[PDB]
């Protein structure tokens, strides 16, 4: 370019070497290894519902045979009991202010 | 002193098979776009501040 | 749907191969995260 | 072998669903352009 | 009492050795796949104890065993894990240089390839400038360096000539030889070109 | 299985001294490309999914409002207000 | 400088192209787009699409 | 390919445990107990709500400053 | 509802007032056909079915009460002048920005992105970059102030404890005009005989609590 | 936690009969309810001036109070046929109607 090229130049060199500086500080660069870590955790090993049963059913626990159904279960369970209490908390609130208006 | 080509389609004819392709690839883009679309113009739309009277500033 | 916009992507976007597969791969998880944030905040 | 794959399917396919609803409002839409063209009662 | 200390130990013992049991497949397929996004087929195909490797051999490498719980095979396998963890960690220090040496290469051929787009009408330069010249002079060189350091190892040259040396000719194709060009293609142009018919 | 004796070979034997001098401008430009392609979709993308909540459910954001009732004091020309602090509930529906 | 060329009328990008985007494009928006509209929009009216006047707006001075 | 929308779940994300399944009995479990905390509280505050005016709710406001708000007449 | 746009205002006694009156007749039409068409709309989602309708209502319907609830006050309140919005300021600075991003009161053009963007191509024309990404980086820093700028309903809830106090203010200032002619005998022997500037209201709130702290009882 | 709260607790027998009550007084009392609506209309009957709609306000709340009253017998009767199926409630359009016609 011209004579400016020169202050590209060290503004690249400048942004280069402030990247590595702070991706190389041991602090942080332990911090950044440790949540890849946490992140490929999370995500490659996420709770997924269906999984691969490579192994034969005679080896197979019945934990995992069992794990939609429980999970499903599970979720049914706990939207009834929160929309029965729901109903139950409403209708105690509108008694109890019924004897409270008096 | 650079190497300069040719498009390879503005000089080749329209086929059958490219037609084909090109017609389904963008029916499969319209659907997304239509999809994207419509939910970019409900935000837009709904993200407008109220109507102001004739003459009122701030 | 993500591999194949990507792929598309990197198909007629020819700046779009700037970016190597290890951002790629942050950005699918980031897309990833940002949707169950979506999923659960219009449910919570 | 996938276990539980119809599952799998119908969470997925639930989950774009889900998305496409949220994300777009398209089962609360706004009548409000229809609203000038209607007949008004009482 | 030193409940602590007895599960840190086991903990780190048991996946040094999980780590370096499954470390020779992981380095297989790191040499098997191309240097530009050498972690490639791993987070899309299968991620075969890499992440978790690469964690395993930071940790390993920034941390401490204590061999007093451990037996003398234990406290040899565990140093013998550790070790490995270190040489897949150096391998994993080259592949990066390496993807950061083709990835700049590529990045050269990018540029080049930009301002020759059909699409590209913000800017069309038929002469390339002298930055671009001198940087791909620059690269040309440092190529040669790195493939004549590689001599001890023919298939790692090899494949470094395969890999880096197809943007050389990617490069080299998409530019006249006029004027400066041979200045600039001289290191190139001696025995890599003919690797490419060139 | 297969035959990998080229990769194993070199995964086992490689050189630990080995090094290439990095292209300080050339890394820089291929990381903004990346930022500009991160930058701008990825961050319409963010606020698209992130505003949307917001923006379709105000009274989320906004969980207490102010409520004031003037009175005249007619001797001074003053308006003395009194303020309540109140829940932002969806009034009329 | 960029001396383009192109058979004009006779091509995959021309005026085939503009004849064959609008009818591909067009298909989900157009096959499916409309009915979900129109169920949409009828599944509020199940009785009909009048509007309660309310606040009066009956009353003039 | 032309058509590549499946309902298949990832072959990559379709991995398991060494120890057995994907851990979701644990996740679900630790879902369903924040829920209930998290969906206690709403419906506590919602369904205990009472308005109330008495003439004491109000208060004399303040500007940021701390003084009495009082606006003029004539602004 | 079709409120007659000539007021019967007197307009020589009570001119605050009468310009009150005046601004809402004019601007009554057009707040109520608003308001018409945001009702209809809400009645058609309460008429609606399972996910559509009669199940996220009105939990969903979220933005369009905070309008009506808007349009209602803006309806109530017939013109702002913009004086009385820095006196509000007291409380709240900020608050004409909020009026502006929430009443569309005038253009709100991205002054802060455009010089943002600006800035981008000084850079652009000191290291030599395309012209396209200039304006793509000029365009950016636009796009994210226009982003930024738009969307705020909190802004929206600002704006509508703002337009409450300035309804209570105007109530207040009509009522002093209204009783001027007959406070005015009070007012001058009330300045002469008192020398204070706070309200009574609060004046008579010192000497009760005076008289319950120290009286003889 | 959106919802408005309520300030004051009616039964839902009460709420029943308000609501009857108010169809009723719609349907008959409109036009009061018509004057009572334009003359609290105005900013000035609205805010400044509560004295003047004084005499359509108590027009339209003694109408209120007659149509509750339900003096009539076949009114009564129908009133409370109407809330014995709306309690049933815990459909009626027809006792609705025909209270109505009353």
């Amino acid at each position: 370019n011209h004579s400016c090229q020169k202050v590209f130049e060290g503004f690249v060199s400048a942004l280069y070497d402030t990247s590595y500086f702070f991706r190389n500080f041991g602090p942080f660069k332990a911090t950044i290894h440790y949540a890849t870590y946490a992140n490929y955790l999370a995500q490659n090993w996420a709770p997924r519902v269906s999984y691969i049963e490579t192994s034969t059913p005679a080896y197979t626990l019945a934990k995992n045979k069992y794990a939609v159904y429980i999970v499903y279960g599970l979720i049914g369970g706990a939207l009834i009991h929160n929309y029965m209490l729901d109903n139950k908390a409403a209708q105690k609130s509108q008694q109890y202010y019924l004897k409270h208006r008096d | 002193r650079t190497k300069l080509y040719n498009a390879a389609y503005f000089l080749l004819n329209n086929n059958e098979s490219f037609g084909h392709s090109f017609g389904i690839r963008l029916k499969i883009v319209g659907l997304n776009t239509w999809i994207v679309g419509y939910a970019v113009s409900r935000y837009y739309f709904s993200s407008l501040r109220v109507k102001a009277a004739q003459d009122e500033r701030f | 749907m993500f591999k194949e916009l990507i792929h598309i992507f990197r198909t007629y976007f020819i700046t779009f191969r700037y970016l190597k597969k290890s951002n790629i791969n942050f950005l699918k998880n980031l897309s990833y995260t940002l949707i169950a944030y979506y999923l659960i905040i219009n449910f919570m | 072998p996938i276990r539980n794959i119809q599952f799998a399917r119908y969470h997925y396919l639930a989950a774009v669903t889900v998305f496409t609803y949220f994300a777009t409002r398209c089962c609360l839409l706004d009548y409000k352009k229809y609203y000038p063209l209607a007949s008004v009662k009482k | 009492m030193s409940l602590v200390s007895l599960f840190k130990n086991t903990f780190l013992k048991s996946r040094v050795i999980g780590l370096s049991f499954q470390a020779q497949r992981v380095m297989a397929q790191m040499a098997k796949t191309d240097f530009e996004n050498p972690d490639e087929h791993f987070l899309l195909n299968d991620a075969m104890k890499y992440n978790e490797l690469v964690f395993y051999g930071r940790l390993a490498e920034n941390w401490s065993i204590n061999p007093e719980l451990f037996g003398k095979a234990e406290l040899a396998k565990y140093n013998e894990a550790k070790q490995t963890l270190i040489d897949f960690n150096q391998y994993h220090a080259l592949v990066q240089n390496l993807h950061e040496f083709y990835w700049e290469l590529k990045t050269i051929y990018l540029e080049l390839s930009r301002g020759v787009a059909t699409s590209n009408f913000h800017n069309k330069r038929e002469v390339t400038h002298s930055i671009i010249e001198s940087d791909i002079k620059n690269s040309i060189h440092k190529y040669i360096q790195l493939i004549d350091d590689l001599k001890d190892y023919p298939e790692w040259q090899h494949k470094v000539r395969e890999e880096i040396g197809y943007y050389a000719h990617m490069i080299y194709t998409s530019v006249n030889h006029d004027g400066n060009f041979p200045e600039i293609f001289k290191e190139f142009n001696k025995v890599d070109s003919l690797y490419y018919f060139k | 299985m297969l035959d990998d004796t080229k990769y194993i070979q070199m995964a086992q034997k490689f050189p630990r001294n080995v090094s290439v001098q990095l292209n300080k401008k050339l890394f820089v430009t291929r990381t903004w490309f990346r930022n500009y392609y991160f930058v701008g979709v990825f961050g319409i993308f963010a606020y698209f999914i992130y505003n949307q909540p917001k923006i379709f459910a105000p009274f989320s954001g906004y969980p207490t409002t102010v409520a004031y009732k003037a009175q005249p004091d007619f001797l001074n020309d003053q308006v003395i207000f009194y303020s309540q602090q109140r829940q932002n509930t969806l009034k009329n529906f | 400088m960029r001396r383009i060329f192109w058979n004009f009328k006779t091509a995959f990008v021309g005026l085939p192209m503009f004849s064959l985007a609008p009818k591909n494009i067009l298909v989900y928006p157009i096959v499916v787009g409309v009915p979900l509209y129109t169920f949409i929009v009828l599944q509020n009216s199940v009785r009909g699409f009048a509007y309660f006047d309310e606040y009066d707006s009956d009353v003039k001075e | 390919a032309r058509l590549w929308w499946t309902l298949d779940p990832s072959k990559y994300y379709l991995k398991q445990i060494s120890s057995g399944g994907r851990n979701e009995i644990l996740f679900t479990v630790l879902g369903v107990t924040a829920a209930y905390w998290y969906f206690g509280n709403k419906r506590c505050e919602h369904y205990w709500r009472r308005q109330i005016d008495n003439c004491q709710s109000w208060s004399r406001a303040q500007n940021i400053n701390g003084n009495n708000l009082t606006v003029k007449q004539y602004f | 509802v079709r409120l007659n746009l000539k007021s019967n205002v007197d307009q020589n006694e009570y001119p605050f007032l009468a310009k009150w009156d005046k601004d809402m007749r004019q601007n009554y039409e057009e707040y109520q056909n608003r308001i018409d068409a945001t009702t209809y709309h809400l009645q058609r989602s309460q008429r609606g079915i399972a996910v559509f309708g009669e199940w996220m209502y009105p939990r969903y319907f979220q933005k369009d009460i905070l309008e009506l609830e808007v349009l209602r006050r803006k309806q109530q309140l017939g013109k702002i002048y913009p004086e009385e919005v820095s006196s509000y300021t007291q409380i709240n600075p900020d608050i004409a920005n909020d009026l502006n991003l929430t009443f569309n009161a005038k253009l709100l053009w991205p002054v802060r992105g455009m010089t943002v963007g600006a800035g981008f191509f000084a850079f652009a024309h000191l290291f030599n970059l395309p012209y396209s990404f200039r304006l793509g980086l000029f365009v950016l820093p636009t796009a994210v102030e226009l982003a930024f700028t738009w969307g705020n309903k909190t802004s929206q809830f600002k704006s509508i404890e703002f337009m409450d106090y300035l309804l209570q203010y105007r109530v207040s200032k009509a009522l002093l005009e209204k009783n001027a002619k007959h406070f005015a005998e009070k007012k001058a022997a009330y300045q002469k005989e008192i020398n204070s500037s706070q309200s009574v209201q609060d004046l008579y709130n010192q000497l009760i609590t005076l008289v319950s702290e120290q009286a003889p009882s | 936690s959106i919802l408005p709260p309520l300030q004051y607790t009616y039964s839902n027998e009460e709420s029943l009969e308000l609501l009857i009550h108010s169809i009723k007084g719609n349907k008959d009392c409109n036009s009061e309810r018509k004057a009572f609506n334009l003359c609290r209309s105005t900013v000035l009957g609205k805010h400044v001036e509560p004295e003047k709609c004084l005499d359509k306000a108590l027009v339209f709340v003694n109408c209120f109070q007659k149509v509750r009253r339900d003096e009539s017998a076949a009114c009564q009767s129908a009133f409370n046929s109407t809330l014995e199926c709306g309690k049933k409630y815990s459909s009626c359009q027809s006792q609705l109607d025909a209270y109505l016609n009353c």
